[PDB]
């Protein structure tokens, strides 16, 4: 109702810091903040013992993520099916 | 000792150091306690590598090489 319709369809209408997306602001930490611990999340929880990941039907057009699993390969218990 | 039955000879035809005639003296026991081992190379540590017996249970197949270069590679 508010803010999404006039970005949308009023023309010539931006403002500064008031959205967060995609990945727009890292150059502040605050924004960056949200992406980095919900990457540190996933990190930490890949390193939990006896945890299934899975990787189905990924074109693979990351780079941190191949990069991050190639240096994970300690743990014995990774288990992929790729499409 | 590499050097057994060149002590042997010297002590039989006279002459060897002090090392010789303890191995000699020390050696003449006839008790499965002591072993005796005599050859170029199987005194040697070369020979001592492969006397090393694998696991029965440990798995023989080398992966690491596959791991560092796919590490090495893809990361
Ligand atoms: N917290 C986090 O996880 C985190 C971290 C850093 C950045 N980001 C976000 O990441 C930044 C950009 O990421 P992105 O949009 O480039 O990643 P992305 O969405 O493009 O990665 C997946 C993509 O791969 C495409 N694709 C191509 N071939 C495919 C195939 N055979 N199978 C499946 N998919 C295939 C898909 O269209 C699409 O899903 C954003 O700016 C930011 O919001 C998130």
């Amino acid at each position: 109702d508010e803010y999404i319709n006039d970005i949308i369809n009023k023309d010539d209408f931006y403002r500064g810091q008031h959205l967060i997306y995609p990945g727009a602001n890292k150059y502040s930490h605050t924004i960056g903040f949200v992406y980095g611990e919900m990457f540190r999340r996933f990190g930490e929880f890949i390193s939990k013992p006896q945890t299934a990941l899975f990787i189905n039907g990924f074109g693979f057009g990351d780079y941190h993520i191949n990069r991050i699993i190639l240096g994970a390969l300690l743990n014995p218990s990774f288990h992929v099916v790729i499409y | 000792y590499p050097e057994l039955k060149e002590a042997i000879t010297k002590v039989s035809k006279g002459g060897g150091s002090e090392a010789e005639k303890a191995i000699v003296t020390l050696k003449n026991m006839a008790f499965n306690q002591v072993t005796v081992v005599g050859g170029g190379s199987k005194a040697y540590f070369n020979s001592f590598v492969e006397h090393l017996p694998y696991p029965v249970l440990f798995p023989r197949d080398n992966i690491v090489d596959e791991l560092v270069e796919a590490i090495a590679n893809l990361s």
